[PDB]
């Protein structure tokens, strides 16, 4: 229900932090008591000990697979690719905002899209994803209803795509299932779990599926780097800002992620 | 307001006979089979389908004429021809001096080894043939297409005789003869029409055919292919006759989670195009009778059964959906080999299959019949053209007859498919998992109906649509619902009463009242009587205001309709029909001129009074007569008795007595919830007369 | 008086029925179509050895 | 005979939402009201529109199929519906207000 | 088809005189219908097909069916034209 | 006495002669309009007065 306040008064932590990393990253630092020592240090900065996480992922390409996000503050460090823009914008979208979705199965039914906040998510190992139009009596448009190569192409064993097409018109997909899973999904609103901190050049990210808008929310940040130390050491003594700029959850739940906390 | 119901009950009457004509051109044929030797039974047509070039019948009382008939290619000089006709093999010389149609000869032997004449030629397009050897005479017929009359023969044991057809055949009823003619003279009726579309034996023994709303959302993979027939023709093969489509049955094998599958589909196309390559009048040169191609202006029939603990349900239907997907057929290539110089190529064939829609069907079984399914797609044309080679056709589109298998020992098509059915169960569990009294039902169920509601109900006007949207079952059914209740009602008695009334009034235009008109047709008891049944139809006639009897009887019928759930779906017109006309006999009519009110009832009560005091006044028949004509008319849901009554027990307003005189509701339900025990009597009195 | 159209649009909504049952029925009874051959007649090379 | 082209996609619900609320500004009213008194009729809905052709025929059939289908008559039939059920002489129950 | 109508017309023309009026007014009272003006024609034979739609099938191009439709776009118009200045006298 | 109630949660009640207001009742109104002839109000109270 609505809430009442008054301005004339004026007013006079213990969570989790995530800090997921690179590869490239720990290959380079040479030792094992790294996590040790930023933790000492962040104990220094009061925030008491094991309330820090420390999580190590392949490759964008692997990573981008169903990203898990257990605390209730999340910081992910991405590295820069001269050619995979395009897939780090993908995972950027499906990090930064919150999906409310269901399960596809594009061997059994015709779908579509309904408003200009719902995509089509494909997450896994592999897939090429194929759309094929329809018209008011279920005949395709340059592609022919029983070839699958035919078909036109968005993604060919991607990791991950999220993918737009006209809403209000039913198509058909191609995919082998065996090899990944689709979720047919709309954007509820931002999701303040999450800050994304390029590390090295230009900041090619766009959070929107819009060519129209391309903000530059306060969470995409970029920092350029030689020897990652450093790179840690603004992560960690600018911690009080980097939480300021985020904030909690705001969303009531969704299926049922792990959330860790001591 | 509340009757304006039984207005639209009798409004569109006109489309009743139409849905009617749709059913008469809804209005089949049993068959074919494979062919048998068999007694042919009283009454019935053998139709006949020619396609195999020579002798079709044999027919022998084995003493007695022994009759045949023989189908002969066109294009055929003077050849004496073998054929096993009536189980030997003889020879006869046979020409075809027809170049346009093929012949018809009727061998006739008087014996079983004398003299064999030919009789009924017949120069036919249709390839049909029909028999009849019954009510001691023998029809067989004559006259070329269309004057195919049939002749007639006399000899012993009309009873007793095998017929010996090698072509299939179909039985068909006496009274249908004008259909068996029309059938002979116009062609084949559509194949899709017929009861057992496929080739089959002569079992003919199967079936022909509160509660719980169960779903069925299933995958289904039909698998299907076409059959053809190819039938040449006459000269050394220089022509041949024709390739079409006949029905296919085929079974196959899959999973559905490990429960497999074991099914019989079916297929059967309609509305393919007749080609031709037309060659020479010459003898020998290659020439086509019909090339049959289909055009997206066809369509396809697949027909699906099986087992399954979820499909052996579907007798009781609901609703149905299909969402299948659009397969391509390609075709094969057919080769000929004429007996000279380079054969010709009928090369390509290309189609697509979608869909556009389900009903429920019945398939029939080599032993059994079975609840089919009835899926309905449509065509689409492919690039890959069709080229008949060496000879003179190009760019063509569509799906040739000539090897539409391809080879592809079946198509598939993976879908699902959705049915929402209905089982009986006597509570909410014990599901099963396969497949007069009514009268007193709605008298007892009666007794408890409610009086400030009835009336309520009755402010709202009951029309066609917000009618039966309170019972739903077998959607096959109610497709005909209000259809069949009007089919009824254009029967009504109460119809024929309207009738009577408007041909009537029209007759006026070329008694009691002060001049002729209809409606004037212890005496004064029974003139009242008379203009008091006959009265009834102004209401019907919308001459009303506030409400009528009628109304309270569209209203109770509709919650003896939602109450009880013991009648059948298909059992509504009757008690709608009923309840028109026999609810509330004693029904009264009142009238106000300016101070002066008059009262007649069907039974034979008359009154006359005044507004204040509702003085007992004598009747004047005259003034009935002169007011009782064109202004509206005012039913008495109150009459005079118990108005006086609750005058004498009550203080009333002049808007109270004055609305009354002209019975608003509000005022009537105004007294009801006061709780005053004389016009609930009133209404009640009303309401519990309402009896079968 | 100008609203007769909506409830009208459920008054006469029975007949939608007909239509389908006629583009059922329709689709059932199709006669089989002809094609009339033109004024030209096709024999090409004859048989020849 | 010719391979068959396709259809034309009929126009999105959205833009058609906007241009019809577009449409509202050159409205008058006093014309309004008084073709609002006039009563029209099935006839009288479509023979203004490409004012008589067969192209597209049988469209009012396909508006009152389109129609039967929309919350408007689940609304009708409920209302009936308890109506209805009220004249059962309704067990009025804990929670009906 | 014209000559039957001919002959209806000479009929029509001789039975505007024998006629009654006050009988005429009385009728006019009832309402009509398609069951009262065609299903109680004393035409008792079959093949009495859809009278009303073979009826309506001529009706519907007739004078007044455009002229109701010009009519009805009259009004609508009415409805548009503000952009334009008031066209219509 | 005239009960006038919208969508909008606003509802008012008065005399014909000169339009102020007395007090109303929900039990009033609705037993009232159950049946009686609903006139639609495009001239609304507030327009009215």
């Amino acid at each position: 229900l609505p809430i009442t306040g008054s301005m004339d008064i004026a007013y006079a932590l213990t969570s989790t932090l995530c800090l997921y990393y690179p590869t490239e990253a720990a290959t380079e630092i040479n030792d094992n008591s790294w996590k040790d020592t930023l933790s000492q240090l962040f104990l220094t900065k009061g925030w008491p000990t094991g309330s820090v996480y420390f999580k190590e992922y392949t490759n964008i390409a692997s990573f981008s697979v169903d990203p898990q996000l257990y605390c209730d503050y999340n910081v992910v460090l991405m590295k820069y690719d001269a050619t995979l823009q395009l897939d780090m914008s993908e995972l950027a979208d499906l990090i930064l905002n919150e999906w409310l979705c269901n399960p596809m199965d594009i061997t059994l039914y015709y779908y579509q899209q309904t408003d200009e906040a719902n995509k089509w998510i494909s997450m896994g190992s592999s897939c090429t994803i194929k759309v094929c139009p329809l018209n008011t009596q279920t005949l395709g448009i340059g592609c022919l209803t029983t070839d699958a190569t035919t078909f036109e192409e968005v993604a060919t064993a991607e990791k991950l795509v999220i993918t737009d097409v006209v809403d209000g018109v039913n198509h058909k997909l191609d995919v082998t299932t065996a090899t990944c899973t689709i979720r047919n999904c709309k954007k509820l609103g931002p999701r303040e779990n999450v800050a994304v901190i390029q590390v090295g050049g230009s900041d090619i990210l766009d959070i929107t599926a819009d060519p129209t808008t391309a903000p530059q929310t306060e969470r995409m940040m970029r920092i350029n780097w030689k020897k990652w130390w450093q790179v840690f050491y603004t992560v960690v003594d600018y911690v009080d800002q980097i939480i300021q700029v985020m904030s909690k959850r705001s969303r009531s739940l969704n299926s049922a992620a792990f959330y860790y906390r001591v | 307001m509340a009757s304006l119901i039984y207005r639209q009950l009798l409004t569109n009457s006109y489309t009743v006979d139409l849905s009617d004509e749709i059913q008469e051109i809804g209005s089949l044929l049993d068959g074919p089979y494979q062919p048998t030797t068999f007694n042919p039974p009283v009454d019935y047509w053998m139709l006949l389908a020619p396609t195999t070039p020579g002798v079709i019948v044999e027919g022998t009382n084995n003493t007695d004429r022994w009759l045949a008939t023989i189908l002969i290619e066109p294009n055929v000089q003077s050849e004496n021809r073998t054929y096993t006709i009536f189980g030997i093999q003889e020879q006869l010389t046979v020409s075809n001096t027809s170049q346009d149609q093929w012949k018809f000869i009727d061998v006739v032997k008087t014996t079983a080894n004398g003299s064999i004449g030919q009789y009924g030629p017949l120069l036919s397009s249709p390839k049909l043939y029909a028999v009849m050897k019954h009510n001691e005479k023998l029809y067989t017929y004559e006259g070329q297409t269309p004057n195919a009359t049939t002749a007639h023969y006399s000899t012993t044991n009309y009873d007793s005789v095998n017929m010996t057809a090698f072509c299939d055949f179909y039985i068909i009823p006496r009274s249908e003869e004008s259909k068996c003619t029309e059938y002979i003279n116009n062609g084949l009726p559509p194949i899709q029409n017929t009861r057992n579309v496929v080739p089959l034996s002569l079992t003919a023994r199967d079936v022909i055919h509160l509660w719980k709303e169960m779903q069925y959302n299933r995958d289904i993979t039909i698998r299907f292919k076409f059959a053809n027939t190819i039938i040449k023709s006459g000269g050394l093969g220089y022509k041949w006759s024709e390739i079409s489509f006949k029905p296919a049955n085929y079974q196959y094998t899959y999973t559905r989670d490990g429960e497999e599958v074991t099914a019989h589909t079916t297929c059967s196309v309609n509305g393919m195009n007749d080609f031709s390559f037309n060659g020479g009048y010459l003898p020998t040169d290659f020439v086509v009778s019909k090339f049959e191609v289909i055009k997206e202006n066809s369509y396809v029939y697949i027909d699906y059964w099986d087992d399954s603990q979820a499909f052996r349900n579907v007798v009781y239907v609901r609703s149905l959906a299909a969402n299948l997907n659009s397969v391509m057929c390609t075709g094969g290539s057919y080769n000929f080999s004429l007996p000279v110089g380079q054969w010709p190529v009928l090369t390509g064939g290309a189609v697509s299959l979608h869909s556009a829609g389900v009903t429920l069907s019945t398939q029939f079984t080599d032993f059994v019949s079975l609840n089919s399914l009835r899926f309905r797609f449509r065509l689409a044309v492919e690039e890959p053209h069709f080229k008949l080679t060496r000879t003179r056709l190009d760019r063509l589109y569509g799906l040739p007859a000539a090897d539409p298998n391809n080879g592809k020992e079946y198509y598939e098509i993976a879908g699902r498919f959705s049915l929402i059915s209905l089982v009986p169960s006597n509570d909410d569990y014990q599901t099963p998992i396969a497949n007069g009294e009514l009268r007193e039902e709605f008298n007892a169920l009666s007794q408890e109906i409610a009086m400030s509601q009835l009336i309520d109900l009755a402010l709202l006007p009951l029309d066609m649509f917000s009618m039966f949207s309170g019972i739903k079952s077998t959607i096959d059914a109610a497709k005909s619902m209000a259809t069949n209740v009007m089919k009824k009602f254009k029967k009504s008695g109460l119809a024929n009463s309207v009738s009577t009334l408007t041909d009537s009034l029209s007759d006026a235009a070329s008694s009691i009242g002060s001049s002729a008109s209809a409606w004037t047709d212890s005496s004064v008891s029974t003139q009242t009587s008379t203009i008091s049944r006959r009265l009834r139809l102004k209401e019907m006639a919308t001459q009303t205001e506030g409400m009528n009897f009628d109304d309270i009887s569209a209203a109770v019928l509709k919650t003896k309709i939602d109450k009880s759930t013991q009648i059948s779906p298909n059992t509504i017109p009757d008690i709608v029909t009923e309840a028109s006309e026999k609810f509330i006999p004693n029904r009264a009519y009142r009238v106000i001129n300016n101070d002066d009110v008059f009262e007649a009832g069907i039974d034979g009560k008359f009154f006359a009074y005044k507004v204040d005091t509702f003085e007992e006044i004598p009747f004047d028949v005259q003034k009935f007569a002169d007011l009782v004509t064109d202004s509206p008319v005012i039913s008495a849901i109150i009459d005079f008795k118990t108005l006086k009554n609750l005058n004498d027990n009550y203080g009333i307003s002049r808007q109270q007595a004055f609305n009354l005189l002209r019975s608003d509701p509000r005022v009537l339900r105004e007294f009801i919830n006061q709780d005053n025990p004389i016009i609930r009597n009133r209404i009640e009195q009303l309401i519990m007369q309402c009896r079968l | 008086m100008a609203s007769l159209i909506y409830r009208q649009l459920l008054t006469n909504s029975y007949t939608v029925d007909l239509s389908d049952e006629i583009q059922e029925i329709g689709s059932t009874k199709s006669q089989n179509v002809t094609i009339n051959p033109g004024p030209f007649a096709q024999t090409g090379y004859a048989p020849v050895n | 005979n010719s391979v068959t082209v396709r259809q034309d996609l009929e126009r999105q619900l959205g833009e058609l939402r906007e241009e019809f609320n577009a449409l509202s500004q050159e409205i008058a009213m006093s014309q309004l009201i008084d073709l609002a008194l006039l009563p029209l009729d099935m006839f009288s809905m479509f023979s203004g529109i490409k004012s008589t052709i067969d192209a597209a025929k049988s469209m009012a059939t396909n508006v009152m199929k389109k129609f039967k289908k929309s919350g408007l008559a689940n609304s009708v039939s409920t209302l009936t519906d308890s109506l209805s059920d009220a004249a059962s002489s309704i067990s009025r129950g804990s929670s009906i207000r």
